[PDB]
RNA sequence: AAUUGAAGAGUUUGAUCAUGGCUCAGAUUGAACGCUGGCGGCAGGCCUAACACAUGCAAGUCGAACGGUAACAGGAAGAAGCUUGCUUCUUUGCUGACGAGUGGCGGACGGGUGAGUAAUGUCUGGGAAACUGCCUGAUGGAGGGGGAUAACUACUGGAAACGGUAGCUAAUACCGCAUAACGUCGCAAGACCAAAGAGGGGGACCUUCGGGCCUCUUGCCAUCGGAUGUGCCCAGAUGGGAUUAGCUAGUAGGUGGGGUAACGGCUCACCUAGGCGACGAUCCCUAGCUGGUCUGAGAGGAUGACCAGCCACACUGGAACUGAGACACGGUCCAGACUCCUACGGGAGGCAGCAGUGGGGAAUAUUGCACAAUGGGCGCAAGCCUGAUGCAGCCAUGCCGCGUGUAUGAAGAAGGCCUUCGGGUUGUAAAGUACUUUCAGCGGGGAGGAAGGGAGUAAAGUUAAUACCUUUGCUCAUUGACGUUACCCGCAGAAGAAGCACCGGCUAACUCCGUGCCAGCAGCCGCGGUAAUACGGAGGGUGCAAGCGUUAAUCGGAAUUACUGGGCGUAAAGCGCACGCAGGCGGUUUGUUAAGUCAGAUGUGAAAUCCCCGGGCUCAACCUGGGAACUGCAUCUGAUACUGGCAA
């Protein structure tokens, strides 16, 4: 509403899409991941570890996960993968 | 602010001179005092001892001048200061400039006295204050402004300030109408005939 | 970022700072760390006008606390050693 | 220990769901008589252990549940 | 030195003592009304409809990130106004600057309100599992590429709001690629992640004369810290009611998956069958909490404006997006309620920001001035913005100060009032006489709130450097909204400046006339039917004073909810009687424990306030230094008589 910053209401759609689309590729990559623990494909599983591991700590430094986020889930992903594979 | 009315009226009411009318002759009479304050004045008031609690301090208060707000203020400043709340009270009161013009002869009655104080006719440690109830402390040094010096009222002033008993707790000059409150008044000057105790009672329940 | 800065509890047209040390998003007279001085610029010339406890102030800046512009001068106007 | 507390156990009847009793005396802040203020707890203990009329000793945890931030430490008798 | 402070009266009776309510003297108020109303200082000012809102203003800023020129300012090869140095337009963004746009940082602060909330709250004291913009310590980073796009141009739809095509372009917008440890995952081996430039001045040397190069500044990336901010967990405390006694299925716990910055039924799946509850759950009613504020000798009682802290809300319900931070006070989206605009097709908006308006009410202010100060946003800066703020205007609303005159003036006038007519009173009051001129009026002069920033110059830190930059001096020209400021001097003339309640007792103050259980008064008792100190008027008096009364409101007196500090034979009050669960209490001895109790130490108990001693405004209110105090809470270590636990 009129005030200089009506800007900054069209600079966070901007923003919001950007976020989106990253974020969302980001979470297919991972799930590409627990698909194949739940199939049984170790290696596979690990194919899929290995080519999120980027994007995530990837994501996280560009900062739309910022730290942490990403630690769990390799974390998590690499127990479940050698837990039976 | 100031009682403004007829002044003699009072002290006949109060049983005593205030000594407002002050000036020259004493011992009033050539007035009236006593047996009418009113239209009934010639009765006996005999009276509670509310009544006689109550006119102690309406006495003291006709005397100095001061109206019952500002009065209350000195008695709970008085109570506050340790010491008999009683002599505080009459400390603080004889502490006031405008008494401490008159006590110093400047001036006929305190009332008079006053208006000096009120019309930057008198100066502390150097310095014009013009309100009344500047109170004075041990050493201050009150004189009267060059601008008006031995001006009428001023002499006769200074004049039968000597016929009065006369302070002690403070020294004064006469030519230069300069003059030092060497100490807070004790107890002992002053009185005899104002009964603090009483007021304080008035002020206590 | 913390700040030393002036809080104006003076009163209409006799203005009295207290220097303070506090979270420079707040308000001018609101929450603050600790008091570290005071500043009276109608001090008269007779006595005190300007007290302030430097070896805080110190502590603070070295913890990164930016100074006023007044405060500032105010130090450098205490001098500093004399 | 930064502080414990000690307590009877009241329940033990539940997979390490232990609830503990604390009892303190204290001045009634008004007619300075002294009272008996209980204070449960819901406390965390492992392997299950404790049994119903057990004293033990207990210690803040951070948050095991929402309702448990503390864990047992010791055992004091038995058989009540 | 620093809480060292406590009073009673009226009224049941013919009278009495007791019992017991009613009433009164006191403090206090964000008050209202009635009468009256002079000046100033500080403060206070919608308590009601979290009712609804016209209009202006309350958040921007940066050209030292970016392409830039549309406005106005200059300058420019060159075209000119020509009155040959003064200068006009074509143009040219060349730089001073700057609308619009991209980008950056702020719009999460400041300011409003008390609706919801008896607990995602608040207060006290603690705890472990987390993030943290700007600011700051340390350590290294900062390579090399790519495709976009707004603006703009053209075409085009709308009354407007605002759009549709197609191109076209820059960066601190955006994405790969490199690089990758003291970071992340991982027992390890290993694997994996980032970034941006922009200015200022400058010797050779020289370049495509734009710059490289040198040099300093500033921003950019990463990791670990600080500092602050914030998230979260525990315990105790923080209203009322049983004419509410039972409540509970994510409910309580476990296991695993998922999730969050983080612990966690946070979520899910599966298992256990738990969890709360008379030490008051559940239900209902009311309510923001605190510091403190008023009162009280205290203990208490009452209260939560103004100041400060926390929470919560932003038309109503719900949502999330952006972001370090929001589920956003002047952001977005949906639904609703309601309002405005319109060319009828469609659009727009939320004052509990400041002022203002309608409405409600007994009642609560100007559609003001200024960023000069302090404080905040952005900028290297200069500065710009700032209804925060600093001031001003309105109201006796309160506190405090002051004035409205001072002395003199008698047989004491006049008039009024009472009178036994002798006289008394109003009353030194008036008049008259001298004198003063605060305040308001008028005229002169004239502090402080002002630091800083601007140029110069000087030295020092750097560097190739004497350039720039930063720091510290020196001078010079400066910067106040308030503001006719404070304060100071002169001028005239007592000149402009007193009212309200009361006078039967409580309760300070008495007579006359009128009236006649009428008119009327009244806090309580109670006054009024012919002599009314009680009605109304008058004279006189008492009390307060620019206020005075009335009403409303809290506490006080009320030991009248009695913890301190009370009662139940006959005055209010022993259940018609018993048995007994819970609960309370419990003889006597030794040992043990150390919870209650006691001791010490440590930390904490925000600042303001209160209080003591000072200091500053001519005093005071007001402002301020420093103490004292916050009687509390927790931790540690001790003491063992009493109480509690265990034992015999
Ligand atoms: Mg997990
Ligand atoms: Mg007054
Ligand atoms: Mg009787
Ligand atoms: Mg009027
Ligand atoms: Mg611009
Ligand atoms: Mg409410
Ligand atoms: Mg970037
Ligand atoms: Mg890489
Ligand atoms: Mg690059
Ligand atoms: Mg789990
Ligand atoms: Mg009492
Ligand atoms: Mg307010
Ligand atoms: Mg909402
Ligand atoms: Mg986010
Ligand atoms: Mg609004
Ligand atoms: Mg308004
Ligand atoms: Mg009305
Ligand atoms: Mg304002
Ligand atoms: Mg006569
Ligand atoms: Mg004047
Ligand atoms: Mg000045
Ligand atoms: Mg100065
Ligand atoms: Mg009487
Ligand atoms: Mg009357
Ligand atoms: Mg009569
Ligand atoms: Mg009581
Ligand atoms: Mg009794
Ligand atoms: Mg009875
Ligand atoms: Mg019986
Ligand atoms: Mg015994
Ligand atoms: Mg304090
Ligand atoms: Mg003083
Ligand atoms: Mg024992």
């Amino acid at each position: 509403n009129i005030k200089s910053a009506k800007k900054r209401a069209i600079q966070s759609e901007k923003a919001r899409k950007h976020n989106a689309s990253r974020r969302s590729m980001m979470r297919t990559f991972i799930k590409k991941v627990y698909a194949a623990i739940e199939a049984g494909d170790k290696a596979a599983a690990q194919k899929a570890f290995n080519e999120m591991q980027p994007i995530v700590d990837r994501q996280a430094a560009k900062g739309l996960i910022h730290k942490n986020k990403a630690a769990r889930h390799k974390a998590n992903l690499t127990a479940q993968i050698n837990k039976l594979a | 602010a100031r009682y403004l009315g007829p002044k003699l009226k009072l002290s006949r009411r109060e049983g005593t001179d205030l000594f407002l009318k002050s000036g020259v002759r004493a011992i009033d009479t050539k007035c009236k005092i006593e047996q009418a304050p009113g239209q009934h004045g010639a009765r006996k008031p005999r009276l509670s001892d509310y009544g006689v609690q109550l006119r102690e301090k309406q006495k003291v208060r006709r005397i100095y001048g001061v109206l019952e707000r500002q009065f209350r203020n000195y008695y709970k400043e008085a109570a506050r200061l340790k010491g008999n709340t009683g002599e505080n009270l009459l400390a603080l009161l004889e502490g006031r400039l405008d008494n401490v013009v008159y006590r110093m002869g400047f001036g006929a009655t305190r009332a008079e006295a006053r208006q000096l104080v009120s019309h930057k006719a008198i100066m502390v440690n150097g310095r014009v204050v013009n309100i009344a109830s500047y109170q004075v402390s041990p050493n201050d040094v009150v004189s009267i402004r060059e601008k008006a010096k031995k001006q009428s009222r001023v002499k006769a002033a200074l004049e039968l300030a000597e016929q009065r008993e006369k302070p002690t707790w403070l020294e004064v000059d006469a030519g230069k109408m300069e003059g030092t409150f060497k100490r807070k008044p004790e107890r002992s000057d002053l009185s005899a005939d104002i009964n603090e105790h009483l007021i304080v009672e008035l002020y206590s329940k | 970022m913390v700040t030393i800065r002036l809080a104006r509890h003076g009163a209409k047209k006799r203005p009295f700072y207290q220097v303070v040390v506090a979270d420079s998003r707040n308000a001018r007279n609101g929450r603050f760390i600790e008091r570290v001085g005071f500043f009276n610029p109608i001090a008269s010339e007779k006595e005190e006008g300007t007290r302030l406890d430097l070896d805080r102030i110190a502590h603070w800046v070295g913890q990164g606390a930016t100074i006023s512009d007044r405060v500032a001068a105010l130090i450098k106007e205490v001098n500093k050693a004399a | 220990k930064i502080r414990t507390l000690q307590g009877r156990v009241v329940s033990d009847k539940m997979e390490k769901s232990i609830v503990v009793a604390i009892e303190r005396f204290v001045k009634h802040p008004i007619y300075g008589k002294f009272i008996k203020r209980t204070t449960k707890l819901h406390v965390h203990d492992e392997n299950n252990e404790c049994g119903i009329g057990d004293v033990v000793e207990i210690r803040e945890c951070r948050p095991l549940s929402k309702t448990k931030s503390w864990t047992l430490v010791r055992v004091v008798e038995k058989a009540v």
